[PDB]
């Protein structure tokens, strides 16, 4: 689930591009410090959409540039707790499987997979089921939801979420729509 | 609304550095001058951009 | 300045209201001084003794002036 | 706190965020260095390309107009309705699972019935 802000900063225009219009030589430097950092606060901002608004300038004693404080319009996803959300397994492990949720993954342990004892396959890229012959593999559409998320860095790389799917109409579509009866 | 001696020699001093740190010059050019000189001239025929807040 | 005339130094004008740091550098007897406002005191800024000695311009001067400046600048 | 102040956000489902990507991929397009875009925003993008279910204008009206079917429905619930497309009493368990307010067989087919319209039908 994605989220649409407006968000006030002070922009630092180099005099290098001195010369140029005011509205999108804020808009450079700017989005060149933001996107793709997580935060623990909020969360990935994506991309700087547009700069509505300007201030003036104002220098200080010692560096030459320019000082302004702008108005733009950010693109943020925020990974909140228990929140159900839907995802593609683009991974396959022996011990677990990643979800893509969006920009970040997450990882189910193979025994929050399914209500049933799991075997994981060494030989293919598959699960196979003890008693009903379900089979999850690559590419499987699946429905989960968020149980822990460990953040540790700034950085999207180093953050992976736990996820499970031991809960009634949950997993893969076709799965769910069996269980609807 | 004439400036004093401090405004004067601050003025000066932030366009000699942006005129050193690129921010294409007017026409200031012969032949080699240091960029401080360059900001007196520039200075000479009123064209500075900088203006003074006076706090009142 | 406050009804009855003060001395200059060392009892007066320098020991009396300022910045706690700006009494460290005069007077030598700081450990009478000094540590007399180690208890319960703040201090702030705005001496001339002060930002000189952390690495500020000092508010005399040149460092009192405030510029302001908008940008297309044509060169024309 | 980020910047100064934050003063104002919204919801945004997987249907309306697709169109924000491809507005942002339109500049670029600039050609000095041709800009390509980073690996995780084209990730992001693939993402919103392969389960984009709905227009993306007639989810921004749908989401005024689930508000005022139900008070105790907000934006945020709202924007999470769309993306699931629920058709029975199966789908209201799973989200309202951890919620306040477990609703009635009454009050969930009246969502249903506002969602009857809009639907692939494929």
């Amino acid at each position: 689930m994605y989220k649409l802000l407006k968000v006030k900063d002070v922009v630092r225009i180099p005099p290098r591009m001195f010369t140029m219009d005011p509205k999108e030589a804020a808009k450079i430097v700017l989005r060149e410090t933001y996107e793709g950092i997580y935060d623990r606060d909020e969360g990935v901002v994506l991309a700087i959409l547009d700069v509505e608004e300007i201030s003036e300038g104002v220098i200080v004693p010692g560096d030459g540039a320019t000082y302004h404080e702008a108005i733009f319009n950010v693109l943020v996803w925020e990974p909140r707790n228990q929140e159900v959300v839907e995802g593609e397994v683009v991974e396959m492990m022996p011990y677990g499987a990643f979800i893509r949720i969006g920009p970040m993954d997450g990882l189910v342990h193979i025994s929050q997979l399914m209500d049933d004892y799991v075997v994981f396959d060494e030989k293919n890229r598959q699960f196979i089921g003890k008693e009903t012959n379900r089979v999850l593999k690559l590419g499987d559409y699946v429905r989960a939801r968020i149980i822990g998320v460990s953040v540790k860095s700034r950085v999207i790389r180093e953050n992976k979420i736990n996820m499970t799917m031991r809960q009634p109409g949950l997993g893969k579509f076709e799965w769910i729509e069996k269980e609807k009866k | 609304f004439r400036y004093t001696r401090f405004e004067k020699a601050r003025i000066i001093g932030a366009r000699a550095l942006q005129i050193a740190m690129g921010a294409p010059v007017l026409i200031d050019v012969p032949e080699g001058i240091t960029p401080l000189q360059a900001a007196l001239l520039e200075f000479e025929k009123g064209v500075i951009p900088i203006t003074v807040i006076r706090p009142s | 300045l406050d009804g009855v005339i003060r001395p200059i130094g060392r009892h007066g004008i320098v020991g009396e209201k300022a910045s706690v740091l700006a009494r460290a550098a005069f007077e030598i007897t700081t450990q009478h001084l000094f540590a007399a406002a180690e208890r319960g005191e703040v201090d702030p800024l705005n001496g001339v003794v002060e930002n000189v000695l952390i690495g500020q311009p000092v508010p005399v001067g040149t460092g009192i002036v405030k510029l302001a400046m908008s940008l297309p600048l044509r060169p024309k | 706190m980020i910047g100064r102040k934050k003063l104002e956000e919204h919801y945004i489902t997987i249907a309306e965020a697709k169109e924000l990507l491809e507005r942002r991929h339109a500049e670029g397009l600039a050609e000095n260095p041709e800009e390509p875009m980073f690996y995780e925003a084209r990730v992001s993008l693939e993402h919103a390309e392969r389960f984009a279910k709905l227009k993306p204008e007639q989810a921004r009206e749908l989401k005024e107009k689930l508000m005022g079917l139900f008070d105790w429905i907000n934006e945020r619930i709202a924007a999470k309705l769309v993306d699931i497309l629920p058709e029975d009493y199966l789908d209201i368990r799973v989200i309202f699972a951890k919620e306040e307010y477990m609703p009635t067989p009454e009050e969930a087919e009246e969502i249903i019935k506002v969602i009857d319209e809009y639907r692939p039908l494929e």
